[PDB]
């Protein structure tokens, strides 16, 4: 993993030592190459995982989020050079660096071969991020929202680095590789009981789990643009990996101590659908959409079935593409009217027509059209939940009809309509703001001709 | 094989290039609506081929040819079913929508978007294909979920109109209440037969069917527009009537029935489900049918048809005649798409006037729509020998010699009856009688656009039934004995409609004014069901959204119990620990306490 | 021609001689000549160009063997380097199994579509393979879970073993 | 708008003998 | 090398030295070159290590 | 109240450069800005990407299974075996509890 | 409510005039039951005590509930009728025109010159305009949201520039 790690630290120099008015053309230049060398990542086998050192490995589950992570990285820069334009010279440096060493820690984070390791990387990722937020968000409430984002974190992975440390006194090592081989089975007692919350809260907490969801909405609004498309493509997904890594030395245990957060998801998700119907901002509105479809991964997980765990991982990558688009839609229209009330700009269609194709695209992604891969995901995971229970197919169709309507409510909204007379400071979209458009959808739509890439090791 | 095969994808492939170009900046945008339409004739020619091919020697095949993903022991592959629904199906799609694109060139002729405009009715027409020559249910769903999505698009063309918005999200909500049959049904047949492919469903012909197929009709509810989901369909008479055509002949309401169709080998085994689906369409062809009885507006009129007309289907579905309720789509697409064009051509005439009320007189001034709304209406209601013969008077007879449900029998044939009265009401009001619109006379049917797309599809409501009927090869036993009051049943009632609902028309030139009755307002209010639910639940949802789930729960209770509680004990314990006078006298008094309860108390030194 | 005959089985085509009782001409035999000339015959001159092409550059690849290693039977518990070398070969035939069920189920939809209206009886020998090839794919592999592995397979199979060694008891 | 920063009212939070 | 370009060279050379030192990795687990039970054979006449 | 500077007005790109492509105020760096996007986004990433993606060797090994599945298939058949048997491992290599 | 008696009995003539001419529908048959409702109306026109003038609208009220139209006829742009907004979303407001690029207005020189005077017309008003709302507007700001005409000449009337350039009723 040399060959990443490396170069993205490279990226710090180049941005410290280029010319003050080329560190977004030679960031965003070199950190795209970084993405396109990702792809060799790409060569797994069917039986044995792609194991480099003692350090990294990469394997069907990890190798589709690290391409997700680097790709991201180029397009937050885009995404944060315009208003970070009067900026002081170093702290624009300063905040480039925050999102390089994110990178780097995600990278190694989805590659670290020994547990512990992951969890060092896992929280390492709380730094970078919790100062954008603070740092560089607009609002006075983003200093209360590096507060929950922060606690809400560490609450639940104190308990768990002292679970991960027990585990490997008792078996000897944290190595994934050998867990894979050492693993016992898990006896009821209530002494386990609490070993397995303290394996499950802390990704529970990422994802996150209704309840505990409480974080996301402050963080997820509170945050620049780049900090609100990092949050939601990949962060979110360290609770999605991290489940899906640990799940293999809970069984059987799994089969009764999953029922209380399957309830949380599968109600949760409909509650947190209903809200968004209901939502006065539009950011917001999109961050509890994350939450109702990091339900649907988190039942996909704990019922631990080979249909769910590859809807589980084509859920994590396109929800990633489609939620890091729509923050960067809503941020446009923040760009120009400098709110984020829903109501506040509407009939856009009429001055921005091209923005409205990506809107739609943006919004049929979210409601799962068929053969997008957000639907391929949902729908593979809505076929293992009707086997484990067939009555989930009532909840999960709920879902889907709630779904289509906040999602073409926010369509018809912003975009249809007749425009606000006093809104007169729309400008043409620029062509930064399409290319960043089209940098999330197009990949997005050309997985759906190879979806095998992004279905995880139970492909 | 080589031809058979070659050129049923040809057709596929040919009305995607406009799609193509239009995507890819190498058309000439000069006339792309014509380009759009002369693509759609040379795709018809071309499946007439494989269609011939198939009346000659019934020759069908199945075309696997990409392989998309394997999921364990699920292959699933991009195939095209060649069969013959799909031989039948597509020339009668492709040779209506030739008409509805040429109409379309004259009727939005203004419209500064007709180049997008034709660009999604090609999609809308690509996505019904895809559903109809599907060969597994996951290719299904694909255009299952595109023909409502192009729905959405096309109801809502005109999107400043805030009912034109309110109408479209409507449609995906019923049609998507339906698709979770389809989605249970997909999940069943992978659970229970380990397959989403249409052949290995019908191969191992699954015994205990009532959960898939209660899905599968609870989908076609939905995308047919069957009572309990029925309302979205008249709502859709906001889009542009060329939308409202080809909405209701081809493409969405059909792609309902034609799901159970090709489940018939399923359905023909399980008599529950046929008890459900003739009751289904037997309550919704009477209800709606009733309903267009007072409406005013031309288009709801006719989408009040279309209503019951697909409730006849599934009354044919539920008497376990799939195949006579494939030949109702085929023919009903004809006159239906006809009656369409010919009210636009009349709004247009009336500068967008669409109520009967002030139309009037027409039937002089507009000569040539006048003859197609007449063919198109006598179509519709059973005219021996013209195409609505050929499929709904073998339905009828079909159904009062079958073993059935006596009620679903009885409220069907009333309304073959009220389908007379309200095709009166339009042939009455519209034409007949004295000018009841503005006076500046715009009146002009005389573009060839408009006249030569109604031709083509005035033909085909004459002679397209008799072609047909003549060339499917036979499936069934057609029951041709019976006693003479059940062969003409359909005959005699649909006569007495007429003659009924003409006295009530020239009742209404009396000077005589009566109070309106309680049944004249439920059948104009649409059985109050549209007043009631579209307010009720919509309220019920959203106050629980902003009350409970949001506010409740999300900004309250889930704040107070956990971080509120925890952050406020923190900030009470901090306060009595540093809450100190700073006294000497004080700290060392509780020195003395600490080593005396460590003795006393905790035996720290033993 | 390009796929085994044996793997994938097609019964001898038997297509009925013309039997024209007509005087009028058959558009589609008309059609077929068309078609062969204006189709076939260019498609088939660019086809044996590109061959002439291939056959100037004529090269091999090779379909990869895999010896046989110890099952995990023979693995001693907690030996990783044994065990590792069991559960790579286990996986191998798990991928294995799933594509011979996937053959015999491309047979069976095969007969189905091939033998039209008569299929019910037609196929009966595809439906019986395909029973007892999913009996056999359920047996080996059905509900082991995400996690699965060679050492679940066992366990599976040592519950399945017993339970038969206990109803042959009752016998 | 520009990004908040704390002005005098938020700043005496922090000024007083005890928080 | 000119003095306008010449950072242009920091990430690609991060990726030939991370390359780099991955090979040397694997230098470090040879342990069981050519001696796994599936892959163990015997040596080409010409041939040194099976892989390096 | 406080000595503070009012908000600044907002600034449109546009006014100063019309062709403006909304990277940088300085039109040659927004020009080439602009350059490095679409031509590594899209020319580099995703053109030559989807390239790789596309020709990847096997990926997982599914084309080299149904290979070997052939292979068997034919093999069982031809010398009357079974297809596949219930039994992953050989029954006489385990030893039974009891 | 703001509206006078008179004002209440007219609009209930017209309401009810529209209703009846629904369920008449044939021109003929609306003018016979029309001149019967004008009677009705023209029967108590000279009706002096404005407590039993009360009452009989308060009945004609209620006998309009009873026997309006289910389904009344509406004209196709007015509320509620199906043209209303139907040409919304091609109403683009003038001020989208300054942000087009020059390449595209010099297509149109002699439109946009125009445009630049209608522009200079509306900055050497606006200080006048606003002048004038402050000086005739009573202390504690109107009372009606009418507005005042130009009172000289070159004067503009008050808060007209989106008055006289609004969309075109049928713009594209
Ligand atoms: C390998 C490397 C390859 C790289 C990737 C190649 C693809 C990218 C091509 C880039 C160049 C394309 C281009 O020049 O754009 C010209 C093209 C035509 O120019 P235009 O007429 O001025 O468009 C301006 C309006 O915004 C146009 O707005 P519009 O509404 O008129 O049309 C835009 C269209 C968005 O594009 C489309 O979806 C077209 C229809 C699909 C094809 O929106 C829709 O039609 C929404 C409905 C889409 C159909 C969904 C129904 C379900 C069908 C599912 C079946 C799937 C079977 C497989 O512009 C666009 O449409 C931009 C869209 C770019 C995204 C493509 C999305 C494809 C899906
Ligand atoms: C015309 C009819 C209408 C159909 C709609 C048009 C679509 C079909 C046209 C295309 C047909 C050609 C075709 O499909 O072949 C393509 C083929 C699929 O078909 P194939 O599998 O048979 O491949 C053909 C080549 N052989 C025969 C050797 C296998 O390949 C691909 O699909 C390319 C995959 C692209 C995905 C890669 C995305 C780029 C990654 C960039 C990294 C950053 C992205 C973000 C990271 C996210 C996490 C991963
Ligand atoms: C349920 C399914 C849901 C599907 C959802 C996704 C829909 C996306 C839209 C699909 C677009 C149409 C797809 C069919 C067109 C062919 C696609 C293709 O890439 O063909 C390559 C073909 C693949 O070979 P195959 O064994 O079938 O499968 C390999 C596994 N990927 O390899 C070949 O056979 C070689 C073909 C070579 C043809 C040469 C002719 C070129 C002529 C010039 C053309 C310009
Ligand atoms: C979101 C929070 C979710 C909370 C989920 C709660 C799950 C509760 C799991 C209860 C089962 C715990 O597992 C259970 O532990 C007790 C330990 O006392 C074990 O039992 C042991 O102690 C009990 C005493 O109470 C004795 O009856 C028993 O003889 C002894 O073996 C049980 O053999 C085991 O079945
Ligand atoms: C926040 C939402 C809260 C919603 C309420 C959710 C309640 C969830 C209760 C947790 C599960 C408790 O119930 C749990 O059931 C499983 C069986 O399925 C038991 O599982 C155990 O007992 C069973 C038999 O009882 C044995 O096969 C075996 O020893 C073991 O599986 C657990 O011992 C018990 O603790
Ligand atoms: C995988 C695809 C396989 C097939 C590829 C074949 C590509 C050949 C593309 C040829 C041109 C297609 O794109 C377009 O075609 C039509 C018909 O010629 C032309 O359109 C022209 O004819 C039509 C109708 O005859 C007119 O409505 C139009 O005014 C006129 O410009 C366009 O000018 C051309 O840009
Ligand atoms: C399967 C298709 C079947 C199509 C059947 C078509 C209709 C069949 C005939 C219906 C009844 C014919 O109509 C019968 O004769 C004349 C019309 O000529 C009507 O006579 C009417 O003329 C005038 C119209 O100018 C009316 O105002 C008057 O109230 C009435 O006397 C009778 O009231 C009616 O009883
Ligand atoms: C659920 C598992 C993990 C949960 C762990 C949660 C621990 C708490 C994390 C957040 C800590 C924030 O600590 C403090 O919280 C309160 C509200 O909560 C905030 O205070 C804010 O709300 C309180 C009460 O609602 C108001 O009195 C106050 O005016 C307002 O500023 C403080 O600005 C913040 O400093
Ligand atoms: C599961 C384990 C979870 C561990 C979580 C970590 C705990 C961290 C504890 C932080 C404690 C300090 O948090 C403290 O909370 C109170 C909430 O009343 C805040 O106080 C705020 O609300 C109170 C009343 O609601 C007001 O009197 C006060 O003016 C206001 O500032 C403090 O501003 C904040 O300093
Ligand atoms: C395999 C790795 C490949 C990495 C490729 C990375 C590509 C990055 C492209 C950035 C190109 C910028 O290259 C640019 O060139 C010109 C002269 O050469 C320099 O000099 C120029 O700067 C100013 C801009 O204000 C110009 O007006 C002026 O013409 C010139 O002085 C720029 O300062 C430099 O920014």
């Amino acid at each position: 993993m040399l060959k990443y790690i490396i170069p993205t630290i490279m990226l710090m120099p180049l941005t410290w030592l280029s010319k003050n008015n080329m560190i977004w053309v030679n960031s965003t230049a070199h950190s795209l190459l970084i993405s396109f060398t990702s792809l060799l990542l790409m060569n797994q086998f069917g039986d044995n995982s792609l194991n480099f050192s003692l350090l990294f490995f990469s394997d069907s589950l990890s190798t589709p989020l690290l391409i997700l992570t680097m790709w991201l990285l180029p397009l937050m820069l885009m995404a944060s050079q315009h208003h970070l334009s009067k900026e002081n010279l170093t702290r624009k440096k300063l905040f480039i660096t925050m999102l390089i060493s994110l990178q780097l820690f995600l990278i190694m984070t989805f590659t670290a071969m020994e547990l512990i390791l992951f969890y060092i990387l896992f929280e390492a990722t709380l730094v970078p991020t919790l100062i954008i937020i603070t740092r560089w968000g607009n609002q006075t409430e983003r200093l209360n929202a590096g507060l929950y984002f922060l606690f809400y974190t560490l609450a639940g992975s104190l308990p768990l680095l002292v679970a991960l440390i027990y585990i490997q006194n008792t078996v000897g090592s944290l190595n994934f590789l050998m867990l894979q081989y050492w693993v016992q089975p898990v006896h009821n007692s209530w002494s386990n009981v609490f070993m397995w919350l303290a394996c499950m809260m802390a990704f529970m907490v990422k994802m996150p789990l209704y309840g505990l969801h409480l974080w996301l909405p402050k963080a997820h609004v509170e945050a620049p643009i780049a900090g609100s498309m990092v949050l939601a493509a990949v962060l979110l997904k360290l609770g999605g990996y991290g489940m899906l890594r640990i799940t293999l030395i809970l069984n059987p245990m799994t089969d009764f101590m999953a029922y209380p957060f399957i309830m949380l998801s599968l109600w949760g998700m409909i509650m947190t659908s209903s809200i968004c119907l209901r939502q006065t901002d539009l950011k917001s509105l999109i961050a509890y959409s994350s939450v109702s479809h990091m339900a649907l991964v988190i039942v996909a997980i704990l019922i631990q079935t080979p249909w769910s765990y590859m809807g589980a991982t084509a859920l994590m990558i396109a929800h990633g593409l489609t939620s890091s688009m729509l923050f960067c839609l809503a941020n446009s229209n923040y760009e120009r009217i400098h709110s984020r009330t829903m109501i506040l700009a509407r009939g856009l269609q009429t001055l921005l027509p091209l923005m409205a194709t990506w809107w739609l695209l943006a919004s049929l992604t979210n409601l799962a059209l068929p053969p997008t891969i957000n639907l391929i995901g949902e729908l593979f995971v809505v076929m293992s939940t009707f086997s484990w229970s067939n009555i989930t197919i009532i909840l999960m169709g709920v879902n889907m009809v709630i779904t289509a309507l906040y999602s073409l409510y926010m369509l018809i909204m912003t975009q249809r309509g007749k425009y606000t007379y006093h809104i007169n400071n729309i400008s043409p979209s620029f062509t930064r703001e399409n290319a960043l458009m089209s940098l999330h959808i197009l990949p997005l739509l050309l997985l759906t001709l190879n979806p095998k890439i992004i279905l995880g090791p139970l492909y | 094989m080589n031809m058979f095969s070659s050129l049923s994808l040809v057709t596929l492939l040919l009305l995607t290039m406009p799609i193509m170009m239009m995507s890819f900046n190498t058309y000439k945008p000069s006339n792309y609506p014509l380009y759009v339409k002369t693509a759609i004739s040379y795709a018809f020619i071309t499946s007439m081929i494989p269609t011939m091919m198939f009346i000659h020697s019934g020759q069908e095949l199945i075309i696997s040819n990409w392989h998309w993903l394997t999921i364990q022991t699920l292959k699933l592959s991009l195939s095209f079913k060649m069969d013959y629904f799909s031989m039948m199906f597509i020339p009668v799609a492709l040779f209506v929508t030739w008409s509805i694109m040429e109409f379309s060139m004259w009727y939005m002729y203004s419209d500064p978007n007709i180049n997008k405009f034709f660009k999604y009715l090609l999609l809308f027409l690509i996505t019904m294909l895809i559903l109809v020559t599907a060969n597994n249910l996951f290719q299904l769903f694909i255009g299952w979920e595109g023909v409502g999505i192009m729905s959405f698009l096309l109801i809502g063309w005109w999107y400043g109109r805030a009912d034109a918005n309110t109408a479209a999200l409507q449609a995906i909500l019923y049609n998507r209440i339906g698709d979770i049959g389809f989605i249970l049904a997909m999940a069943w047949f992978l659970t229970n037969l380990n397959t989403w492919d249409l052949q290995q469903i019908f191969m191992l012909n699954p015994s205990d069917s009532n959960m898939p197929l209660i899905g599968l009709a609870l989908a076609a509810t939905g995308k047919s527009a069957q009572f309990g989901l029925h309302p979205w369909l008249p709502s859709a008479m906001e889009g542009p009537t060329p939308v409202s055509a080809l909405l209701h002949s081809s493409t969405m309401v059909v792609a309902g029935i034609f799901l159970l169709i090709r489940f018939y080998p399923l359905t023909e085994n399980n008599k529950y489900i046929q008890s459900i689906t003739l009751c289904l369409g037997a309550i919704t062809t009477l209800f709606t049918a009733m309903c267009a009885l007072t409406q005013n507006d031309i288009k709801k009129i006719i989408a009040f048809s279309t209503s019951s007309q697909l409730g006849l289907m599934m009354v044919t579905i539920g008497i376990n005649q799939p195949y006579l309720a494939f030949l109702h789509i085929c023919t009903h697409a004809f006159f239906k798409a006809m009656l369409f064009m010919c009210s636009g051509s009349i709004i247009h005439s009336l500068n967008d006037e669409q109520d009967i009320r002030k139309m009037g007189g027409l039937f002089k001034a507009m000569p040539f729509t006048t003859t197609a709304l007449i063919v198109g209406s006598l179509a519709l209601t059973g005219m021996p020998f013209l195409t609505g013969f050929y499929s709904k008077d073998l339905i009828i007879e079909a159904a009062n010699t079958s073993y059935t449900n006596a009620w679903a029998l009885l409220m069907t044939l009333i309304a073959t009856s009220f389908t007379a009265i309200y095709s009166t009401r339009i042939i009455f009001f519209a034409l007949l009688g004295q000018p009841r619109f503005p006076t500046l006379v715009n009146i002009n049917e005389n573009n060839p656009l408009l006249i030569n797309s109604i031709k083509r599809l005035l033909i085909g409501s004459l002679f397209a039934g008799y072609i047909i009927s003549n060339n499917i090869p036979p499936t069934t036993i057609p029951q041709m004995t019976m006693p003479y009051y059940l062969k003409t049943t359909a005959l005699i009632v649909t006569i007495l409609g007429f003659i009924l609902a003409l006295e009530i028309s020239n009742m209404t030139k009396n000077l005589k004014y009566h109070y309106p009755s309680n049944a004249f307002k439920f059948s104009t209010l649409l059985g109050y069901f549209p007043t009631i639910m579209h307010r009720l639940a919509p309220y019920m949802n959203l106050s629980m959204s902003q009350k409970s789930a949001s506010s409740l729960l999300d900004l309250i209770w889930l704040e107070a119990i956990l971080p509120k509680t925890i952050s406020l004990a923190q900030m009470k314990a901090s306060t009595l620990v540093t809450n100190q006078k700073g006294l000497i006298k004080l700290y060392f008094l509780s020195f003395l306490i600490t080593i005396l309860i460590s003795m006393i108390l905790f035996n720290f030194h033993e | 021609d390009s796929w085994d005959k044996d793997v994938y089985p097609e019964p001898p085509r038997r297509t009925p001689a013309p039997s024209p009782q007509t005087s009028l001409p058959n558009p589609i035999t008309y059609l077929t000549k068309a078609f062969d000339l204006l189709v076939d015959r260019p498609v088939t001159l660019v086809r044996e160009f590109i061959e002439r092409q291939h056959a100037k550059n004529k090269y091999y690849y090779y379909h990869r063997e895999f010896r046989r290693v110890p099952d995990i039977t023979e693995c001693q518990e907690k030996d990783v380097l044994c065990m590792f070398e069991a559960e790579m070969q286990w996986r191998r035939d798990y991928k294995v199994d799933q594509e011979i069920v996937n053959i015999i189920q491309e047979r069976l939809k095969a007969c189905q579509q091939r033998e039209g209206e008569s299929h019910r009886q037609n196929c009966a020998k595809e439906l019986e393979q395909f029973t007892q090839v999913v009996k056999a794919y359920q047996d080996r592999y059905h509900d082991l879970g995400a996690h699965y592995s060679a050492r679940k397979c066992l366990a599976k199979q040592k519950q399945r073993m017993l339970a038969e060694r206990k109803a042959a008891k009752e016998a | 708008a520009r990004q908040w920063q704390p002005d005098v009212e938020w700043a005496e939070q922090y000024g007083g003998a005890v928080m | 090398v000119v003095r306008d370009h010449w950072v242009h060279v920091l990430v690609p050379m991060g990726f030939v030295f991370g390359y780099y030192l991955d090979r040397k990795n694997d230098e470090k687990l040879t342990a069981f070159r050519n001696k796994s039970l599936l892959y163990k054979r015997e040596l080409k006449p010409n041939e040194e290590v099976t892989w390096k | 109240r406080w000595q503070e500077d009012p908000e600044p007005e907002d600034e449109n790109l546009y006014e100063k450069n019309p062709d403006s492509h909304g990277y940088d105020k300085d039109p040659a760096v927004d020009i080439w800005n602009m350059r490095v996007v679409f031509f590594f986004g899209f020319s580099i990433v995703l053109v030559l990407g989807s390239t790789f993606v596309a020709y990847l060797p096997d990926y997982r090994m599914q084309e080299w299974a149904r290979r070997e599945a052939e292979r068997l298939v034919k093999y069982r058949e031809a010398h009357g075996l079974p297809i596949m048997e219930s039994n992953c491992f050989d029954p006489s290599k385990i030893q039974l509890p009891e | 409510a703001y509206l006078t008696h008179q004002q209440k009995v007219l609009r209930l003539y017209k309401r009810a005039l529209r209703h009846l001419e629904s369920w008449c529908i044939h021109r003929d048959k609306y003018r016979y039951f029309a001149c019967l409702l004008r009677a009705r109306f023209d029967e108590h026109k000279n009706e002096k005590d404005m407590v039993k003038a009360t009452q009989l609208l308060r009945e004609a009220e209620e006998e309009f509930w009873h026997g309006q139209h289910p389904q009344p006829y509406i004209f196709p742009e007015s509320p509620g009728g199906t043209s209303y907004e139907r040409y919304e979303c091609y109403k683009v407001p003038e001020w989208c025109l300054d942000d087009w690029h020059p390449s595209e207005k010099a297509m149109y020189p002699d439109y946009f010159a125009k445009r630049e005077q209608w522009k200079k017309l509306r900055r050497e008003s606006w200080e006048r305009e606003v002048k004038q709302l402050q000086e005739e507007t009573p202390v504690g700001g109107p009372r009606t949201e009418a507005l005042p005409p130009a009172r000289k000449q070159g004067d503009l009337p008050p808060l007209w520039w989106h008055i006289v350039t609004r969309p075109r009723e049928r713009p594209m």
